[PDB]
DNA sequence: ATGCACAGGATGTATATATCTGACACGTGCCTGGAGACTAGGGAGTAATCCCCTTGGCGGTTAAAACGCGGGGGACAGCGCGTACGTGCGTTTAAGCGGTGCTAGAGCTGTCTACGACCAATTGAGCGGCCTGCAGACCGGGATTCTCCAG
DNA sequence: CTGGAGAATCCCGGTCTGCAGGCCGCTCAATTGGTCGTAGACAGCTCTAGCACCGCTTAAACGCACGTACGCGCTGTCCCCCGCGTTTTAACCGCCAAGGGGATTACTCCCTAGTCTCCAGGCACGTGTCAGATATATACATCCTGTGCAT
């Protein structure tokens, strides 16, 4: 059947940061595995946070707290700023 | 010189050591005065007869464990002075030279 | 009105709708808020951008126009915080960092 | 299939140690390395076969190995994920 | 009329640099495949194997062994030696938690 | 001629190793560790209150971690034909554990 | 303010004795303090994170337990 | 008819209904089978029985009638498989096993 | 309110294995933590197994496979034996 | 003794080295025969003029690398026989004696 | 005068008895969470099909493994030194405990509002299949670097 | 230092090819719009426990003297591992052929979620012993230095 992956979005981001750089299929598979692994980590931590506090909903606050718990130092602050910016832009428009 | 809590010196063979007094003896009343106070000989405190009738002192030696407290009569304990420390060094050098002769 | 994707609404390259579906299908919670997929997609996009930029630098340093697993490994292991994040991860066909102890150098 | 651990030869272990930064290797290292590799492979393959058997399959897939490696705290990128 | 041999330890550094730059597999493939099948023989009979599963097993095993040698080298240098010995491997695996 | 009694170097040490490997009480003083915890918990948030069990759990975990790190340090020191632990032993133990 | 000096030399010595260490260099104690401090930070930070997600101002035992569990150090006897 | 517990039917001491509720409400899957809580309760009871037997042995070797954390630590750390199961677990007020390296002994 | 635990069942098991040995409160708390930890590990592994095979139900086969994956050596064999015996007795009755 | 593929043992100063042959020369026809072959002198192959007119052979030495191939004539290339091995050991012994005289 | 082997005083550890307490075990009320009964529909079990990909075989080439050997340099053992540890005692310090007091904030309850599940129609983003030009791999031969040794 | 020599590596053209990236048809999952129920946001109350202060008491930390055993530098021997040439093996590639089993699709049926009613298992709280704590008063067992034997 049909299998889905993050390849097209990884390629979009790569052409954003390095417009004259390509990528091999093995490297794209590694990047897809990386995205899936990070998704699983953040989602599992957010689920644990929701369960600890007697909540049924996973909101953006749980995602932010999970990002602060799972990312080190400057990565966490930059990711939190990016997520807040994205949520603000989504709510305004 | 000889007071409760004051420093005193004490002989032992050819050497001498500094001690602290805790019980001063009065034989005619058969009582020692102590600091944590005229009190009689206790259920475990006792002095031999050749020193129980003289001015005795229950002392604890500085630099030695509290299990080696000694009831010394007026025969060995002297008044704490600098000349006594000079004699301390005299016997210290005596023992030093004695051991150096034992070896060399 | 014509359909407008949530990714374009939030200004992101990663699919907000697919992230929302995966959050709903993963038995993470009973319900999912509206801003959670947007936040998660933004975070994933930022991390992808970081690793891709470092890997592109490492590929241009080696004088090539494509990123291979070796360049990803170099980028990750040379960056301290990415090395901390992917500390228990093995990148296939990535090799190792060329480090030699000083006591083994010829003297 | 018997005595295939001796197919992991001394030159191969030497190359693996060179990539690790090792300059001089005692002669008693190769057997210890074979034993360590056997232990690691047994621990991974037990879980891989457990995953294969739970699915009522007869062939071990790459995903079974990936899940076995992940369960042991060794995540492997680039083999299907 | 001299054979022109290198001093003990310079070829070792040369191949350290050679193998810390490449990324290919260092073990032969057929012997490792036979070893994997022989080990799996004791868990289930008549097992089949995708080639990518054996590839993943080999990648993980070589990464593990290279990392263990990197720890063994530190353990040996700690004893003020240059040669790695089995006790170095044992100490490394014990401190990791595997023993 | 009087000599004072004193054990040789390495006897009281073994006596203490036997004493402290037999009991289970905590070894760090409580108020100093509580002050250390409260000071460290100030680069993160201001005017933080603490449950007593929180500090108790922190002390348990930190002492268990230190004891295990000391065991690894002792193994590292012995590996170098020594009986004295040095900071390089702790550094090597933490490097091999993955902390460095 | 120097609360890391409150972890005194005898206490580090007791920890080493429980760890089976016979002889201790003089430079160990300071080193030990450093290590301890790092560990505490890595825990306390995470604990406070939980304390801030629940909109609480008091750090509870369960926050410490969760931080320890997520750092790979499971603790029994506190809930 | 009169109410009969499921643990009694299965011959268990651990609550099958409570385990079933904890499985349903724990966000593990959409559906939970009928024989899953019974299996899980049996496994939990077996592990509890193993640990309690070893800890009671340890408490008797110390001539005590009550199990304290020290006995649990001794039981877990002296058993190889139980020590592997609780490898990354810290038992509070449990202490350590009495072990002195040979080279540190007086020779 | 009221907080549930496993104390009574652990006490019953203790009185079965050592019918004259008691237990303190701290040790009982440790046993409760142990039971919760094992429950969470097994349930999480079973959920992962169910998701891997595209199935919505956690059956006893998922529990058995999770027990074989998480317990070492003889513990896995004995636990599987107890689980199978309990399931057979529950279905037959 | 002397054939393509056959062994030979040739002098080099006060010692000898054993080699394996690959080319047989013919000065009357000025052609060498080799094995992977009557062929004219090579574009990179040549012989010194003192042995190009004699029975020369292109030898590769044992224990030496593949680059020390030498064109040696019948002046040094001797017949590999029992006496040849004996005199090989003989000059080896004399070399050992000379080294010991250099040392002791 | 030196390694062996006892005697014994010192000292800190384990045993024995005795008294007291507070922590565990047991008993009672209640209430809510589990058990019994029943329905519906969808997830899973089963049977047939296919075609992919896994296993198996065989021949040729040559890369890599195996093997033998001389020699350097690294492992290791012994020795001498001095100093940085351990031990123990007198002194200073602050921890530990019990007490009194205050209030910030954890925990719980009631209301109702906004947010998220759910469903039906629309459709375009994304997946699959196909193709092709170029980035990279592979040569090969000069150029340049690195190591070694002899002077 | 310091030229040469030999080997290893680098570099720069020239050729060839697999796959990276772009295009295309289609379909199924994302979007839009409207309903509706309930999760939690929010405001208010209670009363728990966390923070603060203070006074005694004594265990613990600290400073310091003294000495000895251990870390470390140095030296000498020898053995074992490395560099390297030669012979042997089997890994790798290529090519093909058979069929096992994993994936797919249809059909059905039973098993689990949902709902209601009911009642007893478990939990919260109140009491009362007795296991463990704590204290004091004795046997052991080691540690260690001074005895002798005599080589």
């Amino acid at each position: 059947t049909r299998k889905e992956s993050y390849a097209i979005y990884v390629y979009k981001v790569l052409k954003q940061v390095h417009p004259d750089t390509g990528i091999s299929s093995k490297a794209m598979s590694i990047m897809n595995s990386f995205v899936n692994d990070v998704f699983e980590r953040i989602a599992g931590e957010a689920s644990r946070l929701a369960h600890y506090n007697k909540r049924s909903t996973i909101t953006s606050r749980e995602i932010q707290t999970a990002v602060r718990l799972l990312l080190p130092g400057e990565l966490a602050k930059h990711a939190v700023s990016e997520g807040t910016k994205a949520v603000t832009k989504y709510t305004s428009a | 010189e000889f007071a409760l809590g004051g420093r005193c010196l004490a002989f032992h063979g050819p050497l001498m050591y500094e001690a602290k007094i805790l019980k001063i003896w009065d034989p005619s009343s058969k009582m020692y005065t102590s600091i944590p106070k005229p009190q009689k000989l206790g259920e475990d405190e006792s002095i031999p007869e050749e020193i129980i009738n003289g001015k005795c002192f229950f002392i604890h030696y500085q630099g030695w464990k509290s299990s080696w407290d000694e009831w010394v009569g007026y025969d060995r304990i002297r008044a704490y002075n600098e000349e006594n420390i000079a004699m301390k060094k005299r016997l210290a050098n005596e023992a030093k030279e004695a051991k150096k002769s034992l070896l060399e | 009105a014509k359909a407008k994707t949530r990714s374009s609404r939030a200004g992101l390259q990663f699919p907000v709708g697919r992230v929302h579906r995966l959050l709903r299908k993963g038995n993470y919670a009973e319900r999912v808020g509206a801003g959670a997929p947007v936040y998660l997609a933004a975070v994933l996009e930022y991390l992808t951008a970081e690793i891709l930029e470092l890997a592109g630098n490492a590929a241009r340093d080696n004088k090539k126009t494509r990123i291979i697993p070796r360049h990803l490994q170099l980028a990750v292991r040379n960056d301290e915080e990415l090395n901390k994040l992917l500390g228990r991860v093995t990148i296939a066909q990535g090799g190792v960092l060329p480090n030699i102890q000083s006591v083994l150098l010829p003297k | 299939l018997r005595d295939n651990i001796q197919g992991i030869t001394k030159p191969a272990i030497r190359r693996l140690a060179r990539r690790g930064g090792v300059k001089r290797i005692s002669g008693l290292i190769y057997e210890e390395t074979r034993g360590v590799l056997k232990v690691f492979l047994e621990n991974v393959i037990r879980d891989a076969v457990t995953y294969t058997e739970h699915a009522k399959r007869k062939t071990v897939t790459a995903m079974d190995v990936v899940y076995a490696l992940k369960r042991q705290g060794r995540t492997l990128y680039g083999f299907g994920g | 009329k001299k054979p022109h041999r290198y001093r003990p330890g310079t070829v070792a550094l040369r191949e350290i640099r050679r193998y810390q730059k490449s990324t290919e597999l260092l073990i032969r493939k057929l012997p490792f495949q036979r070893l994997v099948r022989e080990i799996a023989q004791d868990f289930k009979t008549d097992l089949r194997f995708q080639s990518s599963a054996v590839m993943a097993l080999q990648e993980a095993s070589e990464a593990y062994l290279v990392a263990l040698f990197e720890d063994t080298n530190l353990c040996a240098i700690h004893a003020k030696r240059v040669t790695i010995m089995p006790k170095d491997i044992q100490l490394a695996r014990r401190i990791r938690g595997e023993r």
